[PDB]
């Protein structure tokens, strides 16, 4: 009989408060499907593949060639959508600037690599290489794999660059190290704490973008 | 703009025609109307093709439903959608980015129209944007200044604490700016003087 | 069986006359007189698409065979991993995608116009001058009222069975 | 050929109903994949468990084959302490509340700290809003407030 | 068919004789010994709900 987890009783007393002394930046992934392979197939080829009597006996049928076409066709298009909003939510192309003077945040990892051909990051090149004709044809998607990066690029850029402004309009440029003290001021938690421990923050998040690259490349599960 | 209303009921229009075009097909069966088979063979001989006929359009009619139940799943989503929306934006102020229009969301107002609902997002969306000088934080007499609410920025020459959203420069003084440690500690640090309203207060 | 046959570099075994696949369709063959090996593959075929500005706009129009090399259509060609694209004046000028054609190709009615097909553009690069002591505040607003359409009942049809599939 | 027609037409039927049903499961996570990317990554979400286990600090995208890869970067609270705390103080019988904090006791001396991290610091009346009198808040204790 | 007959101000050509619509039905009809144009309405049919 499995169990639920361990039993931890919280040392609730009317006048007994436990505060954090400490924190952790934890780096966690969440992976979600956007788009499924954009796939059509030809009725009459399919069913009555080459064959005059075949193709006349299925004409009796009215239209159901038209709507199985038409069914995967919205799909195909659905597909072309579903990666159009996730991805192109950035009007311009951000890039990030030569210079790399975050605060000493390390976001080498996911930044894009000129190195190779596909200007796409190293947890991208990971994530490509974990991941792997009878009237059934398989439509490309309209965004490729590099104007995919392109998009994901910039995102990474206009958030590092100037924090969740980009979102709301013009991208404003602003110092990491501030964008962070922000982001902390958003959790409750002063921005005195970011500024006074700003080399341990970057540590941890730069150990926390070792540990995925690990966990990405070790585990395909 | 409108398309994704129109869209819809033509979806739906096309389907009913589409239907109504399945009771002119033949399915295999001699001719596509069951009073001519009637009238013209017996029922021994016409019940034969009447099964086609009768297997094809119950067939069309199951495809019918199913597909409109599909669609029906997707205009629930849409529904459930736009009462989040009509919750969060209209009965509210939406802190959520992006769900009630680009840029911050200031209200929304909605909209009827046939079959669906229509929501003017009233945004606000920052213009024009000026560089500055910005500093973490700011010496007066060793200690760390940091800004209760706003940012440190600068002209040139001297530093003000201006709210985020929108340039309002103000002297930096004790009640916009608290301390905390000292300034051997935090990256980018500078000095500046600041202002305290009880020193004046108390010279005179 | 119809399709394309082409020498293979396959190793058959001797005893072995035919080759299939997942499908289970037959993938190679032996020639039964000399006994060497062939690939075979299927015909080419696929879509064929049109992309055309708004007749209002103008008649002329493009034709895309999809996912076919540009070989095998009888006969100002353009040879895209979507397929071969004909009617289209491949352009190396990239701007936002009007009729996305795919893979990353859109075609375009523009300028004695004609149908111009290019890598589409991912809008307008802005290097945002990032440095670790400078910060865009903004001096100034507007108030935009933008537009939500959302789709909340559709048409509440019902069908009687019985009088749709056997009318009186 | 009758036959053969009709269980083809089938079996192309249910593949296509499956990819309908199928494409809605992904559609409605790409719109889950969307609201993420809207909210995590081009803002800051308050919202709980969304942008990963944690208070969210920020988020990161990565494109994968069909799919799109979010790094949560989370701010959790490591090593906590107990103290004892009271909910408002009384200096001269009138109750004070801590403006935004937390009032705790390091056994002896009481300070007012943010309520997600320990940094204490002495009770002053800037810390710290006076609301009625002291005969009502339960739990309330006796401290001086700092007076600058 | 089955239905009810009205008279119509359909326009029908000489040579024309039934008047279909999308749903490749008969709408209307000329009368073969009268030329006359009738309407052709479904007789009145609906679900019966309490
Ligand atoms: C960011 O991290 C990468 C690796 O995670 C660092 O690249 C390493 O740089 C050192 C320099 O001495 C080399 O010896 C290593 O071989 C590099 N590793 C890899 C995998 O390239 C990079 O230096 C870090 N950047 C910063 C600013 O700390
Ligand atoms: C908060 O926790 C971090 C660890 O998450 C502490 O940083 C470590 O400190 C030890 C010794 O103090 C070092 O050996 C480690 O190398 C540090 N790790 C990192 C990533 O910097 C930190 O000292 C703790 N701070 C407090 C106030 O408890
Ligand atoms: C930065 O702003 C300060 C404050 O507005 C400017 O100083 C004032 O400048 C005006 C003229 O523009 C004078 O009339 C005031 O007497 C100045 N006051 C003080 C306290 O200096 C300063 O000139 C600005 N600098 C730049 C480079 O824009
Ligand atoms: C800010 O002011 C402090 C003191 O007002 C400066 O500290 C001086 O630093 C120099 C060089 O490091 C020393 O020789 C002096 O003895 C320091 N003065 C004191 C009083 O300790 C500090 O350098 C200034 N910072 C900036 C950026 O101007
Ligand atoms: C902020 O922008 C608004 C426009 O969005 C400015 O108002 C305009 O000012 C010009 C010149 O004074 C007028 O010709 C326009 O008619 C104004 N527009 C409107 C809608 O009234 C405003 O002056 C700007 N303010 C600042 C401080 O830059
Ligand atoms: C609780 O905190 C107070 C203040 O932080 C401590 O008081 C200090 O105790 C040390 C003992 O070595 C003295 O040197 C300081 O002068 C004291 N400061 C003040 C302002 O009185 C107190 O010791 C702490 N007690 C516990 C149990 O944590
Ligand atoms: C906080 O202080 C007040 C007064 O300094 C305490 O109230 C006194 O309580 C005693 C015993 O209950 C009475 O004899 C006095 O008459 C009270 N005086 C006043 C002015 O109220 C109160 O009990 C203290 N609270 C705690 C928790 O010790
Ligand atoms: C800030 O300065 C940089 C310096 O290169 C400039 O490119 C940029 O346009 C300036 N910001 C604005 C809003 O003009
Ligand atoms: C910014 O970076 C430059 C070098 O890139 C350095 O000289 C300067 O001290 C840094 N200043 C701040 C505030 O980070
Ligand atoms: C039959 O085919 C084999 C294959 O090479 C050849 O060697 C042989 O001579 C042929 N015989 C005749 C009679 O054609
Ligand atoms: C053709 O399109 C233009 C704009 O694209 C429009 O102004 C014009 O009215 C259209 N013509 C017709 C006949 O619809
Ligand atoms: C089309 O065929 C030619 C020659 O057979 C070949 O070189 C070319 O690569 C083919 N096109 C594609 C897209 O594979
Ligand atoms: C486009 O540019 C490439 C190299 O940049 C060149 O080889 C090609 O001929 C150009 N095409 C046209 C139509 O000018
Ligand atoms: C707080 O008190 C409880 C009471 O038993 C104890 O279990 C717990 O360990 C204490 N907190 C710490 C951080 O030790
Ligand atoms: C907390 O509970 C204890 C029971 O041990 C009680 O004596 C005390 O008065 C309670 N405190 C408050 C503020 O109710
Ligand atoms: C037949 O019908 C036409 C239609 O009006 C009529 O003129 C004619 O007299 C009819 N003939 C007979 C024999 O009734």
């Amino acid at each position: 009989t499995m169990s639920l987890g361990v039993e931890n009783s919280v040392a609730y007393s009317n006048n007994s408060i436990a505060i954090p002394t400490n924190f952790t930046i934890s780096v966690t992934t969440e992976i979600l499907p956007v788009s499924m392979t954009k796939t059509s197939v030809d009725c009459t080829m399919y069913i009555c593949g080459d064959s005059t009597e075949c193709s006349n006996l299925l004409l009796q049928y009215g239209s159901f060639c038209t709507q199985l076409n038409r069914a995967l066709t919205g799909i195909a298009v659905e597909q072309d959508k579903n990666t159009q909003e996730v991805f192109a939510q950035v009007k311009q192309i951000y890039k990030t600037p030569p210079i790399k003077d975050f605060g000493g945040f390390n976001f080498s990892q996911i930044l894009p690599d000129p190195s190779k051909p596909s200007k796409r990051s190293f947890i991208e090149d990971l994530l490509f290489n974990k991941v792997t004709f009878n009237g059934l044809t398989v439509l490309p998607p309209l965004l490729t794999d590099e104007m995919i990066a392109q998009y994901t690029s910039a995102l990474l850029a206009g958030t590092i660059t100037s924090g969740w402004t980009f979102g709301a309009g013009a991208a404003l440029q602003i110092p990491f190290a501030m964008q962070m003290a922000y982001r902390f001021n958003g959790i409750g938690v002063t921005q005195n704490v970011l500024y006074e421990n700003q080399k341990l923050i970057a540590n941890q998040f730069n150990s926390a973008i070792g540990k995925i690259q690990d966990s990405l490349s070790s585990t395909a599960s | 703009a409108l398309g994704k209303l129109q869209d819809v009921v033509n979806q739906n229009a096309q389907a009913l025609n589409t239907l109504v075009k399945q009771l002119s097909s033949n399915f295999g069966a001699i001719s596509s109307v069951l009073n001519d088979i009637l009238s013209r063979l017996d029922p021994p001989e016409a019940e034969v093709q009447i099964d086609r006929l009768i297997t094809g359009r119950l067939q069309s009619l199951q495809t019918y439903v199913t597909q409109q139940l599909i669609r029906a799943a997707e205009i629930r989503a849409s529904a459930n959608l736009a009462a989040t929306k009509m919750s969060e934006c209209v009965l509210g102020q939406s802190k959520r980015v992006d769900f009630c229009g680009k840029g911050y969301h200031l209200m929304s107002f909605p909209q009827s129209a046939p079959h669906g609902v229509v929501f003017l997002h009233v945004t606000y969306v920052p213009a024009q944007e000026k560089n500055f000088t910005t500093a973490p934080a700011i010496c007066h007499d060793g200690k760390a200044h940091f800004p209760r609410e706003g940012v440190f920025v600068s002209n040139g020459t001297h530093w003000f604490v201006t709210q985020r959203n929108f340039y309002e420069p103000q002297i930096i003084t004790t009640d916009n700016t608290f301390v905390s440690g000292n300034c051997d500690v935090v990256i980018g640090i500078v000095n500046n003087t600041v202002y305290d309203p009880l020193q004046p207060e108390l010279d005179s | 069986g119809t399709g394309v046959l082409t020498e293979s570099n396959k190793k058959f075994l001797p005893f072995q006359q035919f080759g299939r696949d997942i499908a289970d369709t037959t993938d190679a063959v032996r020639d039964p007189q000399t006994l060497e090996i062939l690939d075979i593959t299927p015909c080419s075929f696929g879509g064929v698409s049109v992309i055309t500005p708004g007749t209002n706009t103008s008649n002329q129009v493009a034709v895309l065979y999809q996912g076919v090399n540009c070989t095998e259509v009888p006969v100002n060609v353009f040879q895209t991993r979507a397929g071969c694209l004909i009617g289209a004046e491949h352009v190396n000028n990239s701007y936002e995608c009007d009729i996305p054609i795919g893979a990353g190709i859109c075609a375009s009615y523009q300028t004695s116009q004609s149908i111009i097909a290019y890598t589409m553009s991912l809008g307008v690069e802005n290097s945002v001058a990032y440095s670790n002591n400078s910060i865009a505040i903004p001096t100034n607003f507007t108030i935009s009222v933008t537009t939500e359409i959302l789709p909340v009942s559709m048409t509440k049809t019902s069908v009687d069975c019985t009088m749709y599939i056997c009318g009186d």
